């Protein structure tokens, strides 16, 4: 692992659906995505924000937060790139971002999360290659 | 289903209902609430009895996902075995000539460290052998490292299954795509083969192949990835005076400061100091390269200083480039600071040439006067350039703006004796259309130090001295210049005599002279006449009188060290000034004890009584900001049981919604109504809820300004300085004693501690604490301290006061 | 002790007052270095005409206590009490007088180290007239 | 009057207060029903149990539950631990007004809006009984403390007192086989409507709301809508013993009796409470606290507090005493008046309480005070602060009004107020408000004296006269005058050794513990207040500073005794136990044990053969034995406990002998330990543990520079090898000159690769061939002649001594 944990947030306070690729951040992923991404991700509108030093790379989307966090890193375009593929695959499910649709996809969400960041690494995704697994 | 922890029994009856949507929609809920970490094992049974075998993606895929993130926790349904409920029929999931389901299953059953499914994955390479897409083949290196990692360091995850069992990195590298998942641990033979690779590469893949090795002998040779690993190269063959010209780090540095001003201001910076590389003295700094932009050529076409005139600003562009352009401009040229300050002064300062850099508010005007003046008590040159720029400001001529100008020559002239001979004549000018104090303080005092140069004095003085406007402070400056310079050097109708009388007069006497002073009667309470009334011994003649005193400067004037002086150009000060730079019966008994730095409360549980007292557990509780490190964990508390029960302590967290008091601690018993009793161990106070935090003298000054600090209260056993007793005392209600508030001599010598906290209350926390340990015949109250406290409600005000008195706590069992 | 208050917001004329008192009584009914430490800080974020105060308050300070001078050297140095503006100029020959010369004059000068003026008692008419309005 | 809870909940039609604990329950017409804690300040439950109103509310306190009824025309119970409707049933057709929990079986009885009371069994399927009488709403039921008999207030214009295991009520003339109940007029006239009447009450006043009692009375008192309550016998149903109570304007709803003083305290629907004469039954007061109209009353049955229930929400309201003065003889706790009458003695954890005869106060208490010798105390009645009222003195050990009218013993005699004062049977009076002073003329002194009189300070209490009116002042035995004042800080309390010649007053750390007069014999350790703590009359001080009974000191020991449950006042000390009260008023006892005193007495007489035994675990804590016992610079304490090892390390660093450090440091798991007892070893004098040590830090370098100093050479050149590969250029480099020959340095160097400095080296020495070879296989040029030699002789005579100082002699101590 060098990405602890994808996720997606709402900034009501809590982590609206997450993925843990590895059992580690259960319940720590919610804590973390409620307070930070409320603020911005604590950001001033610049997608690298780090806080209680984790790193934090985000998009808003409504009062919605899409979320990357590392805290560790290995190159600069690569946590990007999974966030970006991320945001492709993210519209396809849920049609923008929105908590209660984001809720009721969960597994949609979360299946991509797996697939696109595989124990903390940075796999790619499409929305052609995401079919297969929802078929 | 956003978070709803209980739900699981209506999740139990979606979970299988002949409806397919409905088994998918609560798997799906289920995993949502355990991401969030909430009720999950009830349901097992019926997850796992639908979807097992079965080529249908969708809830496969469900199920694979729920395999992830808790199958180890979930027991109902599945139990504990080889071939689980996880992966028995998912050995199908494995071998289907779907992709998808074959390819997800791998993912999974992999990614686990898990020794129950150690075996299944180890064969569920297969599923991904085959690469029907570029996430197949890296699905399958970083699924193979994922088995190595997962207790198969040795030959089980090694060489090939039928084509990868830790030789889909060797393969990436030569194949389409690549993706190395060999970062560390992992063949050689791949980590070579990503070498070659460098050159036939695939570009996110170069990513991978790239965190493994770095360093390029060549230019490039092409992608993002390898552009990425070469500024940081390039940085190496070259560290030598910064980058100076920054390479392929331009990019990401812009975005660091979106936030929109900050960027130019930084970008003017590196600009700046990229220019040249001069002297370096006080605010002279610009690094970089000495030649790479030069400075100044005289056949330079349209040359350097076109660039150098934007960092000198009066705010040109916006106040966080103008606060970062007026430093760079004073950084690149001067002398120090001095020159160019003296440039930038004045187009600054106020003027009769441009009423775009003059003001009728008189501080500001007055400040922009001082700091041009400074210049010149810094560096000779500038005296020479100061004083016919002080007469254009001058010229102005309403009643305050001269009155500005005077009041820093004045100053000028004390440092600079009968040089500024000249400026006296000019000075007089606007002396006559008065409304302030300022232009009569100012003016009386070049007019009378300069006497022997001009002879105007009787004319000039006495149309102010029969006018009005405001006169306090006009008396004391007044007052100790009249006369001064040469005896008899002067004549109108009133000599420098007549002066001496009239100085005498405005000081506190009484003459005809001058059509009278207009006012006698002094400034400040403590000023009066009399000095200088004693005083012109020899009537205003430099010798040892007003003329010695005004012909010289009180203590060291020099530089910008603020001595006669003002540190650079007014308004760039403003800023720097702002930045702070902050840096059921039960007995308990119970002691502290430290063993191996280990900080533990000591606590026996007794049981005195026969009676029954099972059911007995010992919880330690996080009441505030205090917290268990782990309770005591025995189950004890027994009949006529005596046991040592050990429960660790910290003193830093997160307020809890129980009570906050001293120390909760709960046993447990027999008992219905009070099952749980909370008794006490010994003494925590609500103190340590306080945060620590520190000031310096610019934070504790700025803080003593924004919120009153009146309240006092003196504290015996204060007798001792500041680092003894004190210091200690003050660190339990978490406070610190740092930077000073005194003024030490032979007369003085308090001790003075300025102290700070940010108190999890509220508020911050401040005091001074001032010990009165005598240096006078005639001390306070003698040896203690008065302590002079403040909160910003001051509400931990109060708790400074009293804990820096004593404080000691011990028992022996 | 009311100069503990509030470290420049409590005005000019406080610290002139426990300034012009300090300066003036000499106090050995308290140290005076409290008072000293106190009116030092107030100076340096308050207006002109209690710096300048401060330093011939000093002075005179100087000239009824001999003990006090080492204290009027230290503040007087300081860009504060000396070498800003006007309170350069009495500064200069405050201290001249002080630190160079007879103290014939400084002695002289201290009667008491009282006021500019003694008018009547003020406040109480003012105030009369003042609160039902 | 005093507010203890106000909670604002908007109309509350029932209210019930807890026979257990000291909640309150409120039903409100807004449907709900909540359970407080109204000490605490929590909120129990809340639970929404119908839409309408909820009229009816009661505690279920047999096994911990609460009842409510509401209009859902149920009884419900419910759980305040779970959250859970642990039973339902039907209690009627119409609104349940009043519901009330028989403690016979878990039966619920229900009044209802309907006309009858009915009383069902759950346990069972049976409805034991229907209880009917009323024409018009039973609007109210209540329990007295016996479970046999109730009253229900009805608007039919009675009160009806029933049996609840009777069908109805249960009644049998014995002078008669016939029903109690005529429909004929007999010698009073009502219908036939009972099986049999027990007793049929009055209630008219056009219907009453309700009815409740004083918890020690048969006497009961109801409101009715009108605007009169009437007070009434529900024992005889005597209509030669009701009087009314007149001052309310509009419909009564409810007056029950005040438990705790002489007063009936009623609420109406107004808008006003009324509080009435208890022995006049007219209007004293009316209070308008303007929350409108009051549906609802309450009087503790705990005898608590007192509470009605208003149309915003409810009050529980205090009027009650703080902090009583208090003194401990041999068993005996005699306190100043408080809540739930007279109680002490027993227990020691628990907040129940019980009680014995030692009532110091058994009348209005002006003054409660001991004997200093504790044999007689002195109440003072019929109130006063004129000149006169009476004083009655009781026997200490048991205690009456009068013992016997016909013996020297419990007399009483006027006297504003008496106070007992030293010379241990005297005591010192006001009797004309003036300090008189009495003698009865041997044994201690009962009767009244008028000579000697002052004219400072004003009756009150005390134990040896106080009076204030600006200080506590103490007073002479046969002197008018003024023995003493104190003034200082307190926490509401006055605290005495057990004799009331001595006083304790609590000071800003601890409290102190002083003689008759002001003299302070000493002070308690410990950083806060107490807020009691006693001296067994010196020497064993036991105190309370929170939850838990703690020794500040016996015999130079230090212990916390042991934890009770509740916070709670040392009462005194007098014997082995301390008996303590709190501000209600339930006791705690404690016997001063030999666990923590005897450890420690044994351990300051140098036993520790003794200590072992004495080690329990109702005292081990984790220093103060095992690791305070480790606290001896000439180890003795330490010797004995050295099981950390920390601790271990510690005690021989203590002793100077590093053998046993060594071993510990060892055992630290660590270098640092090694390297600073190796520093404390050659400070032992001899250099092998030295060795030993510095080679495992690895610091082979300081051992380098230590040998020649030492004087080995072999150990010497141990070192050179194993500093040479970690090139430590101030360790390796040593050795070479400290032998008599350089050639360590030469090859050690080469290996370096600094030629140079080897051939310098080895060529002063003489030996130029290894200089030379030095030269040849680097840059030569060996000729240079440096500010060193090159080539002069090097030679040193290597150490002298034959036995070296790893060999340092010792025989230690």
């Amino acid at each position: 692992m060098v990405l602890l944990a994808a996720a997606v947030c709402t900034k009501a306070g809590k982590a609206i659906v997450s993925r843990q690729f590895v059992e580690m951040t259960r319940t720590r992923i919610e804590g973390l995505l409620a307070a930070f991404p409320k603020l911005m991700n604590t950001g001033k509108q610049h997608t690298f924000v780090e806080t209680e030093s984790v790193r934090y790379v985000y998009q808003p989307m409504e009062k919605l937060y899409m979320v990357l966090i590392t805290t560790k890193n290995s190159n600069i375009l690569e946590d990007l790139e999974t966030l970006r593929l991320f945001s492709r695959v993210i519209p396809e499910y849920c049609r923008a971002l929105e908590e209660n649709e984001i809720s009721e996809h969960c597994f949609d969400l979360i299946f991509a999360f797996d697939e696109i960041v595989a124990l903390g690494y940075r796999e790619n995704v499409n929305l052609a290659q995401i079919r297969t697994f929802t078929e | 289903m956003d978070s709803e922890p209980p739900s699981e029994i209506s999740l139990k009856n979606d979970l299988e209902k002949g409806d397919v949507k409905s088994k998918t929609e609560a798997l799906k809920k289920v995993i949502i609430m355990i991401l969030n970490g909430e009720k999950l094992p009830g349901l097992l049974m019926t997850i796992i009895r639908f979807v097992l075998p079965l080529q249908d993606h969708t809830i496969k895929k469900l199920l694979l996902v729920f395999w992830e993130i808790v199958p180890k926790t979930t027991p109902d349904g599945r139990l504990l075995h080889e071939m689980i409920l996880v992966c028995d029929a998912y050995r199908k999931d494995l071998q289907h000539p779907n992709e998808f389901i074959r390819g997800s299953t791998l993912r999974f059953l992999c990614k686990l460290k898990e020794a129950e499914l150690l075996e299944p994955l180890m064969p569920a390479i297969r599923a991904c052998l085959e690469h029907r897409h570029s996430y197949v083949r890296r699905n399958a290196v970083l699924a193979i490292y994922t088995i190595y990692r997962n207790f198969e360091h040795l030959i089980p995850d090694a060489p090939e299954l039928i084509h990868d069992f830790l030789v889909n990195e060797k393969d990436a590298s030569c194949k389409r795509n690549a993706f190395m998942m060999l970062i560390h641990a992992d063949q050689d033979r791949a980590l070579d083969y990503l070498s070659t690779c460098i050159d036939q590469v695939q570009t996110f893949g170069d990513i991978l192949q790239l965190v493994i090795v770095e360093l390029i002998y060549k230019v490039c040779h092409a992608n993002p990835s390898e552009r990425a690993r070469f500024i940081r190269c390039i940085y190496n063959l070259l560290q030598s005076s910064s980058p100076a010209v920054k390479y392929e780090a331009a990019g990401t540095l812009v975005t660091l400061s979106s936030a929109p001003t900050a960027i130019k201001a930084a970008a003017q910076c590196y600009i700046d100091l990229i220019i040249k590389e001069s002297d370096n003295n006080v605010k002279l700094i610009v690094l970089d390269r000495l030649v790479e932009l030069k400075e100044h050529p005289a056949h330079e076409r349209v040359l350097q200083d076109l660039v150098m005139d934007i960092l000198r600003v009066l705010s040109t562009p916006d106040l966080e480039v103008r606060k970062k352009t007026l430093q760079l401009a004073l950084d690149l040229v001067s002398s120090r600071n001095v020159e160019e300050l003296v440039i930038v002064l004045k187009k600054e300062v106020i003027k009769t040439n441009n009423v775009s850099e003059h003001e009728d508010t008189d501080k500001y005007r007055q400040l922009l006067v001082r700091t041009l003046h400074s210049c010149s008590v810094r560096f000779p040159d500038m005296a020479a350039n100061v004083i016919p720029v002080l007469m254009e400001f001058l010229s102005d001529s309403n009643e305050a703006a001269a009155a500005d100008v005077l009041e820093f020559v004045r100053e000028a002239i004390q440092r600079f004796d009968n040089l500024r001979m000249l400026i006296v004549e000019k000075m007089l000018e606007v002396f006559h259309a008065i409304k302030s104090v300022k232009i009569y303080r100012g003016a009386l005092w070049i007019l009378g130090e300069y006497c022997s140069t001009k002879e105007d004095i009787q004319s000039v003085m006495t149309e102010v001295r029969r006018s009005l406007g405001e006169i306090p402070i006009v008396e004391s400056e007044i007052k100790k210049e009249a006369g001064e310079l040469k005896p008899e050097e002067e004549i109108t109708v009133g000599p420098v005599q007549k002066l001496v009388t009239e100085m005498g007069t405005y000081a506190t006497q009484s003459a005809l002279s001058s059509s009278r002073p207009t006012k006698k009667e002094e400034d400040r309470p403590p000023l009066r006449g009399f000095l200088l009334d004693g005083d012109f011994f020899v009537a205003a003649s430099l010798a040892t009188t007003l003329t010695k005193i005004a012909l010289r400067y009180v203590a060291l004037v020099q530089e910008k060290k603020k001595q006669n002086s003002f540190v650079a150009e007014a308004m760039l000060l403003m800023a720097t000034i702002l930045h702070l730079g902050k840096s059921d019966p039960v007995y308990a008994e119970a002691y502290v004890h430290v063993n191996q730095y280990d900080i533990v409360l000591d606590v026996l549980v007794v049981n005195q009584t026969s009676d029954t007292l099972q059911n007995c557990t010992l919880e330690l509780a996080t009441l505030g900001d205090l917290k268990l490190v782990e309770k005591p964990s025995p189950l004890t508390l027994a009949p006529h049981d005596f046991a040592n029960i050990k429960a660790n302590v910290k003193v830093a967290s997160t307020e809890n919604g129980i009570i906050f008091g001293n120390i909760v601690y709960d046993v447990s018993g027999a008992a219905s109504d009070r099952n749980c009793v909370v008794l006490s161990d010994i003494h925590i106070d609500i103190m340590d809820y306080i945060q620590p935090a520190t000031c310096t003298d610019a934070e504790f000054r700025q803080m003593w300004a924004e919120f009153e600090w009146e309240n006092k209260v003196t504290v015996n056993t204060n007798m001792t300085d500041l680092n003894d007793y004190l210091q200690h005392i003050l660190k339990s209600t978490n406070m610190k004693c740092l930077t000073p508030e005194k003024a030490l001599s032979g007369y003085c010598g308090f001790m003075a501690a300025n102290l700070y906290a940010r108190s999890i209350f509220g508020e911050d926390a401040l005091a001074n604490v001032s010990i009165e340990k005598p240096v006078h015949q005639g001390p306070d109250a003698a040896v203690t301290g008065h302590i002079r406290i403040r909160a910003k409600s001051q509400g931990m005000a109060l708790s400074l006061g009293d804990k820096i008195n004593l404080s000691q706590k011990k028992t022996s069992l | 002790h009311l100069c503990e208050f509030i470290e420049d917001c409590e005005f000019t004329v406080l610290a002139t007052r426990i300034l012009h008192l300090l300066g003036q009584e000499g106090p050995k009914t308290n140290n005076p270095s409290k008072y000293i430490r106190f009116i030092y800080n107030r100076v340096v974020l308050e207006h002109e005409e209690v710096r300048a105060g401060a330093v011939s308050a000093l002075a005179k300070f100087g000239a009824q206590n001999e003990e006090m001078l080492p204290s009027i050297l230290v503040l007087l140095k300081r860009c504060v009490m000396d070498d800003d503006n006007e309170v350069r100029d009495r500064a200069t020959f405050y201290l001249n007088v002080l630190e160079q010369k007879q103290k014939a004059l400084n002695a002289g000068y201290i009667l008491n180290g009282l006021t500019v003026s003694i008018p009547g008692l003020e406040k109480a008419l003012q105030q009369y007239t003042l609160e039902p309005s | 009057m005093l507010t203890k809870f106000e909670t604002k909940s908007a109309r509350v039609k029932g209210l019930s207060f807890h026979p257990k604990r000291p909640w309150i329950l409120t039903s409100l017409h807004n449907g709900v029903i909540q359970l407080w804690d109204y000490r605490m300040c929590t909120l129990i439950d809340k639970f929404d149990e119908h839409d309408g109103p909820v009229r009816g509310i009661d505690f279920h306190k047999q096994q911990p539950l609460f009842v409510s009824g509401g209009d859902d025309y149920k009884i419900k119970v419910w759980n305040y631990k779970l959250r859970r409707c642990l039973f339902t049933l039907l209690g009627h057709l119409d609104y349940i007004r009043t519901t009330f929990f028989h403690h016979e079986y878990p039966w619920i009885l229900s009044a209802s809006d309907d006309q009858t009371i009915r009383v069902w069994n759950w346990q069972s399927r049976t409805c034991v009984c229907v209880l009917t009488g009323h024409n018009h709403y039973v609007m109210c039921a209540q329990f007295h403390p016996s479970e046999d008999l109730v009253v229900s207030a009805s608007l039919d214009q009675t009160v009806r007192v029933w049996d609840i295991s009777g069908l109805r009520k249960k009644n049998l003339s014995p002078g008669a086989v016939e029903s109690d109940v005529r429909g004929i007029t007999g010698v009073d006239l009502f219908g036939t409507t009972d099986a049999v009447v027990k007793h049929v009450l009055e209630g008219h006043d056009r219907g009453v709301n309700w009815a409740a009692f004083h918890p020690t009375m048969p006497l009961i008192v109801s409101g009715a809508d009108d605007r009169q309550v009437k007070i009434w016998r529900m024992n005889e149903s005597k209509a030669w013993e009701v009087d009314t109570c007149r001052g309310h304007y509009n419909n009564v709803s409810c007056a029950v009796f005040h438990p705790r003083q002489e007063l009936i305290l009623s609420n109406s629907e107004d808008k006003s409470i009324r509080v009435w004469d208890m022995s006049k039954r007219t209007g004293v007061q009316t209070f308008r606290r303007d929350h409108d109209r009051f549906w609802v009353l309450a009087a503790h049955p705990n005898l608590n507090l007192f509470a009605a229930g208003h149309d915003g929400g409810m009050i529980v309201f205090k009027l009650e005493r703080e902090r009583p003065a208090y003194a401990v003889h041999g068993n005996m706790l005699h306190y100043v008046k408080d809540r739930f009458l007279r109680q002490l003695d027993f227990n020691s954890s628990k907040d129940v309480a019980v009680m014995q005869l030692r009532s110091g106060s058994k009348f209005p208490v002006f003054n409660m005070s001991y004997n200093p010798a504790e044999n007689a105390v002195l109440l003072c009645t019929r109130a006063s602060n004129l000149e006169n009222s009476t004083y009655d003195l009781y026997t200490i050990p048991k205690d009456a009004d009068s013992q016997n009218p016909d013996a020297p013993e419990g007399k009483r005699s006027s006297g504003l107020t008496a106070v007992w004062v030293a010379r241990n049977r005297f005591a010192v009076l006001d009797r004309m408000h003036s300090l008189l002073i009495k003698n009865l003329k041997n044994e201690i002194t009962k009767k009244i004296q008028v000579p000697n009189c002052d004219e400072i300070f004003y009756a009150g209490t005390g134990n040896l006269l106080l009076r204030d009116a600006d200080s506590i002042t103490l007073f002479d035995v046969q002197q008018k005058r003024t023995l003493a004042s104190v003034k200082i800080s307190k926490v509401k309390y006055v605290i005495w050794s057990a004799d009331m010649s001595h006083v304790a007053l609590l000071a800003k750390h601890a409290i102190v513990i002083c003689n008759r007069k002001l003299d302070a014999l000493c002070n308690i350790h410990e950083n806060i207040r107490v807020k009691s703590g006693a001296w067994d009359e010196s020497g064993v001080f036991i105190y309370t500073t929170s939850n838990h009974i703690k020794y500040a000191v016996t015999t130079g020991d230090h212990g916390i005794i042991r934890t009770l449950d509740l916070p709670i006042y040392v009462t005194r000390v007098k014997g082995n136990n301390v008996y303590c009260l709190d501000r209600e008023c339930r006791p705690r006892v404690l016997t001063i044990d030999p666990t923590e005193f005897k450890f420690k007495l044994a351990l300051i007489n140098r036993k520790y053969d003794e200590v072992l035994h004495m080690v329990r675990n109702a005292k081990l804590v984790g220093q103060s034995i095992i690791a305070y016992l480790q606290k001896k610079g000439y180890p003795e304490v330490a010797l004995h406990f050295v099981k950390d090892e920390k601790t271990r390390f510690s005690l021989a660093l203590e002793c100077g002998n590093i053998e046993i450090a060594l071993e510990a440091a060892k055992a630290l798991d660590d270098k640092n330990c090694w390297e600073k007892l190796g520093e404390v070893a050659l400070l032992q004098g001899n250099h092998q543990i030295v060795e030993m040590c510095y080679q495992r830090t690895k610091n082979f370098d300081k051992l380098s520079f230590l040998y020649l100093i030492t004087g080995n050479l072999e150990k010497l050149r141990k070192m050179m090898k194993i500093a040479e590969i970690r090139k430590d250029m101030s360790g390796h480099y040593q050795n070479a000159l400290y032998l008599g020959d350089v050639s360590e340095r030469v090859r050690i160097l080469k290996n370096c690769g600094q030629k140079s400095l080897a051939y310098l080296s080895a060529a002063t020495h003489g030996l130029d061939e290894e200089a030379e070879s030095l030269k040849e296989t680097f840059d030569p040029e060996k000729e240079t002649i440096p500010d060193i030699d090159p080539n002069a002789k090097l030679l040193q005579p290597p150490a002298p001594i034959m036995p070296l100082d790893t060999n340092w002699p010792l025989l230690t101590v």
